[PDB]
């Protein structure tokens, strides 16, 4: 029922890493980390879709602007 | 010999439960019996490591705050390194616990980290690091596990050394989504 | 940008030919899936996963249906030529799955004889969706023989134990749900490390 | 302009103007020292190193 | 089953390294030269370079450094091979007896870790506290130099800077200190770290990290009293030492990249610099004596000395004599003098040492396309007599046309974009100095050269189109046409795109001292390889192998195609069979079906191999040479269609050379000659089961008697090796090792042949020496 935008990520941060960091907040329906077709590597951005809206809200409150590796993560909303 | 380790070995011919089969569906033959000469046989092995035993052993003998400890709740285990040449598994143990504070009483909920090296030849673990007791004030269960895994991620990235082309763990997964299927070493793409 | 012919010239005079030089140049061959796929497998709905470490095979899976049935396929690749099915296996034998799994197929660093399929559901069931519990399904499948196998030749799709076995397992995990760490879990050449929430199991499968 | 006064190890060496045999080691083997590499992982070595120093910092007070 | 014998006809001639020091005696000034597997030891004598001994190592020499730890009467030698065999050697002479002692040895390979871009770097601390090795990205290996211990326990330190360009140990340091240039997304930088043996870690370096030039490629550690480091870039030269920072941007260096250096003065006042164009400079460090006794660097100055062969390395010897170690041309001894000649040069050549490498193509007497750029030549080799034909441009491909009594040579010359019009040549060469010339109806200008078979005079030069690269060449007769033609395969190379999408097949006829265009055929890619095939023209265009028919109308008409390739770079045929070599996808066998007028894919080698050259030994055995310096033999699987469609690797052997060309030209059967990048010439031949078996038993016996320098096992050396796998050599006999039986003493021969007589094997080995 709720989708978030995750950005400003380190190029080596995997989907499995994102799942591990975001999953403790609530049940996740789908995670899609955007990849480069040419020179196969992460684009630094993606979308995490929580089953619950209040669970997605707490994930944003606790992860937005906080450093994962050394790059401060940018967690936001959509549409 | 130690109580924290459990080893099981099973042989096959034409603790976790295993439904070892052929490519059709026959469950083969679960045994340990004699089949003289290396005449094609399967060998499954299972070396287990009880986290709850490890946690209790490291709090008891290797934590300075060990006397303050009451009980632990949830625990999250993240692998930090795997050394295949020395057969050693470096695990980090994230922990929610109950303990009394410094003599400055009242019992409180805390969070800590336990690094432990697990030998696969011996089955014996050895503690390599015991974290300081950090208080959990007004932060949720999800908030503490997110911060813990972020710290593991932080550490493994920091110690990440490039591997040779051919010691890589191939990981394949498609959602229903991939645009191309690439064959890296031969510069060939399948466009989906 | 460096021209492929300029890069090739350097090779002949230096004797230094490596992929970590052709790193920044475009793919030499692009083939569309639709032009290499067999039309008889249209009404099957395969989900292609990619290439094996050696560019010989291209793998795919099937999520056929109340219960779900999973199948892993090995397709022989030859650039523009149509794909030829080599192996079709039934994943998670005698296991009833009531929800679509997010499956991943992995390969060991130097062991080319086997592959590992990790499938898991978003959340477990007890028909009704049960929180605070999750199902992990893992299968170890033997890859097809590379060449002429003397033990395989003995038949009465009969394949020897070394080049024709399958292993299945399933475990329930609790909160916080363990992290999927495929690079570390399979760092040791014949072992899978499985975090069952309560213990870490070192699982070795080997044919002698 | 600034070339003159080049190193002279011996004046004789190139004064006389100009224009090898293969070494097959015979059965004789005198050697006493080997080169070996650190078996243990560098992350583990560091953590072991820090934890062992922390144990020494505990023995000094106790 | 396939049994082969490999032997050296000509040892590698390219020089990869040279060092000076006092190895043979504390008094002798030695020159040590590394020619791949070869180590040449010389004494700088009154006559100039006295050869003492040449030792063949069972490895490719990657590090060669002299060092003198305290307590040694003379320098010891550190050698690291390409397969990571590390050793410390001591020279010992007892009257007339000469012996090379292995003081310490071991393999320093890490299972993890990926080989670095700028390769193996081996450095030794000025105070001999340790050896430093940069073998892989992210790791720095340290071998402690301690004499009072059973083993030298080497360890790795993590390096945050994963892309290091060059590194050196600094002089005048209380703690061992490394100075290096590294690359990150923010550019290139220079950093220092102190190395702690006690803590097995790096500590903060003496001086501040500094940003450097984007193309900063080498570090020079300046000795005392200066200390500090010099970093050489494409446009600048800087000096760094704590608070001190000097920078010069001389326009003289801008045109060509500096690729080697050598300290002239022991105090580092003067350095020799060699660039890609063969230019020789002198870097001058002007000093200033301080009142407190110390000496500081006041300024840097660069002066152009003249031209030498394109130098891979330089070593100042004595009395203004410098050794020029060349990889792409002939090595030299040059004299530096204060007064300039007629052209204004201060560099005068004293001697020239023949270098055949790189052998890019060859003919069978042997005729090679040797060297590169201004060093480009032809070399005519016979029973060894070597004739060299200078071209002053890059030869690419060679073909002989008997009926025209000449050779067809493809060549490329460098031209520069000037103020007015198009481009102009910087130096006269074969393509610009021909008897007559024609044209088709920095930058590479490609030409087809017609060179006289007797005088080797450039009779005619045909210049190809603007941006047109000539890739393949053949001389043959096609169809029922009586004429013999020179056929050229081309590609259009533009400074906008990466891959060729356009090319041509051009049919030329040489008559009355001129080249006439008979026919042109447009292709949609690069014509990589062309072979005459049963009166038809077999050509490979990008990823397609195509068969063309020559019509009575003098036109090429496409007959059939094979599209299952990645980069079909190499073609070889025997009968109706075609052996296709791929740059990335190993080898494959095709068959032309006369009845069907098409190709049939017979079998492929499913192994991952990055090919350099291919050859057909016979109807059932196919020879391959790959990027990892190994040879392998493929054979058709001897019940099911799929079983026959699989080529089996039955022969494996680590050659230790990069093969660019294979060509054909009772104990052994067949004769395949091969030309390498290091100018080594080898020979491959087939053996019967029983000949192989006897020679294999001989090798195992010889290995128990013949000792190795650095104690590297012969079996380890010849083991097939790639980043993916390591396997023992199979179905291959080392002819060099078996031939060495004739050089061992008679009492040692009897111990080799112990339970056959020595004279039985002497007669066997002697007839084997007659194959080359
Ligand atoms: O280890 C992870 N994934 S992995 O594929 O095994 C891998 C190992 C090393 C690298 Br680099 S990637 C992973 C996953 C989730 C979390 Cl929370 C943390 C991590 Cl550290
Ligand atoms: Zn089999």
């Amino acid at each position: 029922r709720m989708r978030l935008y995750v950005g400003s990520l380190h190029f080596n941060i995997t989907e499995d890493m994102l799942r591990g960091i975001f999953e403790p907040f609530g049940r996740i329906e789908s995670i899609q980390l955007m990849m480069d077709s040419e020179t196969g590597r992460s684009k630094g951005y993606g979308f995490i879709t929580f089953s619950d809206s209040e669970c997605a809200k707490k994930a944003l409150e606790q992860l937005n602007g906080f450093e994962l590796a050394g790059r401060p993560m940018k967690v936001g909303h959509v549409t | 010999e130690p109580g924290y380790v459990n080893y099981t070995k099973l042989y096959y011919v034409l603790s976790l439960p295993f439904v070892v089969t052929d490519l059709r569906g026959r469950n083969l033959r679960p045994m340990r019996e004699r089949t003289a000469v290396q005449g094609q046989y399967l060998t499954v092995e299972q070396l287990t490591l009880d986290f709850e035993y490890v946690i209790n052993e490291v709090i008891r003998h290797d934590a300075t705050w060990g006397h303050q400890f009451c009980s632990f709740s949830d625990y999250d285990i993240v692998i930090l390194e795997v050394c295949p040449e020395t057969n050693q598994v470096l695990i980090n143990i994230g922990l929610l616990l109950l303990a009394f504070p410094s003599p400055t009483l009242r019992p409180k909920t805390y969070h800590t980290s336990l690094k432990v090296a697990w030998d696969l030849n011996t089955g014996i673990f050895e503690t390599v690091s015991v974290g300081d007791l950090t208080e959990v004030k007004g932060q949720t269960s999800g908030s503490v596990w997110s911060s813990y895994r972020k710290s593991c991620v932080d550490m493994v990235m920091k110690w990440l050394v490039p591997e040779s082309s051919g010691r890589y763990v191939n990981r394949m997964t498609n959602e229903a989504s991939l645009k191309v299927l690439a064959d890296s070493e031969r510069y060939t793409w399948i466009v989906l | 940008r460096e021209h492929v012919l300029k890069q090739l010239e350097r090779v002949k005079i230096s004797g230094q030919l490596s992929p970590r030089l052709f790193r920044k140049l475009p793919p030499r061959v692009c083939v569309s899936l639709k032009n290499i796929v067999d039309e008889d497998f249209l009404y099957a709905g395969h989900i292609f996963l990619g290439f094996s470490k050696c560019g010989r095979y291209v793998l795919s899976y099937t999520s056929s249906s109340s219960f779900y049935i999973y199948h892993l396929y090995w397709w022989e690749f030859n650039v523009h030529s149509k794909l030829k099915l080599v192996r079709q296996v039934r994943l998670f034998q005698d296991e009833e799955i009531y929800s679509d799994l997010y499956l991943t197929v992995c390969e060991w660093p130097s062991d080319a004889s086997k592959v590992i399929v990790f499938g898991f559901n978003t959340r477990s069931a007890n028909m009704m969706s049960d929180e605070n519990h999750r199902d992990i399904y893992v299968s170890t499948v033997a890859v097809p023989p590379p060449g002429r196998c003397a033990a395989c030749q003995d038949a009465s799709n009969a394949q020897c134990l070394r080049h024709g076995f399958m292993l299945h397992t399933k475990y329930q995990v609790v909160y916080p749900f363990p992290t999927f760490q495929p690079a570390f879990q399979l760092k040791k050449d014949q072992v899978v490390l499985l975090n069952t929430s309560y213990s870490l199991v070192a699982c070795a499968v080997s044919v002698h | 302009d600034f070339l003159k006064g080049l190193p002279v190890y011996n004046k004789s060496n190139f004064s006389r103007f100009h224009a090898p045999s293969v070494y097959l080691p015979t059965r004789e083997y005198p050697s006493e020292q080997i080169i070996v590499t650190e078996k243990t992982n560098i992350l583990l070595r560091y953590l072991h190193q820090q934890w062992d120093k922390k144990n020494a910092a505990k023995k000094r007070d106790q | 089953m396939s049994y082969n014998y490999v032997v050296t006809a000509q040892k590698p001639t390219a020089v990869n390294g040279c060092v000076t020091g006092h190895f043979t005696s504390a008094e002798d000034l030695n020159l040590l030269i590394a020619k791949n597997t070869r180590l040449e030891i010389y004494v700088v004598t009154a006559e100039g370079l006295r050869p003492v001994k040449e030792v063949g190592m069972y490895g490719k020499i990657a590090v060669m450094e002299l060092f003198r730890p305290k307590g040694e009467s003379k320098d010891l030698l550190f050698i690291l091979t390409a397969k990571y065999n590390a050793c410390i050697l001591e020279y010992k002479q007892s009257g007339e007896s000469i012996d090379i002692i292995t003081r310490a040895h071991g393999n320093v390979q890490d299972r993890i870790g990926r080989p670095s871009e700028t390769g193996i770097i081996g450095i030794i601390d000025p105070e001999c506290r340790m050896i430093g090795l940069r073998l892989y990205d992210g790791l720095f290996k340290v071998i402690p130099l301690d004499r009072d211990n059973k083993e030298l326990k080497a360890f790795n330190i993590r390096l945050e800077e994963l892309h290091v360009i060059d590194v050196k140990f600094l002089y005048g340091c209380q703690a061992p200190t490394i100075c290096f240039v590294y690359q990150d997304p923010q550019g290139r930088h220079v950093k220092t770290y102190e190395v702690s043996l006690r803590e097995k870690e790096f500590n903060k370096g003496p001086w501040k990290q500094e940003n450097v030039e984007a193309e900063a490629s080498m570090v020079i550690a300046v000795p005392e009293p200066f200390g500090g480091a010099i970093i050489i870039g494409q446009e600048s030269i800087t000096y760094h030492n704590g608070d001190k920072y000097l920078a010069i941007a001389p326009p003289i260096i801008k045109q060509s990249t500096i690729v080697c250096h050598n300290r002239v003065d022991p105090n580092g006042s003067r350095y020799l610099l060699g660039d890609m164009e063969g230019r020789l400079f002198m870097l001058l460090l002007e000093k200033e004596e301080q009142m407190d006794g110390t000496v500081t660097l006041k300024d840097l100055r660069v002066e152009l000395l003249g031209e030498t062969s394109i130098a891979e390395c330089l070593t100042y010897l004595d009395n203004g004599v410098v050794f020029v170690g060349s990889r792409l041309g002939d090595s030299q001894l040059v004299k530096l003098n204060v007064d300039s000649n007629e052209q204004g040069s201060y560099v005068v050549a004293m001697e020239t040492f023949t270098n055949l490498g790189p052998i890019v193509d060859m003919c069978v007497q042997l005729v090679t396309c040797s060297g590169a750029f201004k060093e480009g030549s032809l070399r005519i080799i016979r029973n060894l007599h070597i004739r060299t034909v200078p071209l002053y441009e890059s030869p690419r491909k060679i073909c002989y046309q008997e009926v025209s009594q000449c050779f067809g040579v493809l060549s490329s010359r460098i031209e520069v974009q000037d103020t007015s019009g198009g481009t102009t040549a910087l130096r006269p060469s074969a393509s610009t100095q021909a008897l007559s010339s024609s044209v088709s109806s920095e930058v590479e200008v490609h030409n087809l050269l017609i060179i006289d078979q007797h005088t080797f005079e450039v009779l005619h030069a045909h210049q190809f189109l603007q941006n047109e690269y000539a890739l393949s060449l053949v001389s043959c007769k096609l169809g029922k046409d009586p004429n013999t033609y020179f056929i050229v395969g081309t590609a259009m190379v533009y400074p906008e795109e990466a891959e060729p999408k356009q090319g041509r097949i051009v049919v030329f006829q040489y008559s009355d001292g001129k080249l006439q265009t008979v026919a042109e055929k447009e292709v949609k890619g690069a014509v990589y390889s062309m072979v005459e095939f049963n009166g038809k023209l077999l050509a490979s265009i990008n990823s397609t192998v195509r068969l063309y028919e020559w019509t009575t109308e003098k036109e090429l008409r496409t007959e059939c195609n094979h599209y299952n390739n990645i980069m079909a770079l190499y073609l070889k045929t025997k009968g109706d069979f075609i052996l296709v070599g791929d740059l990335m996808r190993s080898v494959l066998l095709l068959a032309y079906k006369p009845m069907e007028g098409n190709f049939e894919e017979i079998a492929r080698d499913f192994n991952p191999n990055w090919m350099s050259a291919v050859e057909i030994l016979d109807d059932d055995n196919f020879l391959g040479a790959e990027n990892a310096f190994n040879l392998f033999v493929c054979q058709k699987d001897s019940t099911t269609d799929e079983e026959r469609q699989h080529l089996q690797e039955v022969g494996l052997f680590h050659l230790g050379e990069f093969v660019n060309v294979f060509c054909h030209g009772t104990p052994t059967q067949g004769s395949v000659l091969f030309g390498t990048v290091n100018g080594m010439i080898g020979l491959v031949t087939s053996l019967s089961e029983s000949w192989y078996n006897l020679l294999l038993d001989m090798q195992n016996r010889l290995n128990k008697v013949i000792k190795s320098v650095g104690k590297i096992e012969h079996s380890f050396w010849r083991s097939f090796h790639t980043e993916r796998k390591t396997e023992p050599a199979t179905g291959f006999i080392d002819g060099d090792l078996i031939e060495s039986f004739l050089d061992i003493s008679r009492p040692k021969m009897q111990e080799v042949v112990a339970n056959a007589t020595a004279d039985d094997l002497i007669k066997v080995v002697e007839e084997l020496t007659r194959i080359h």
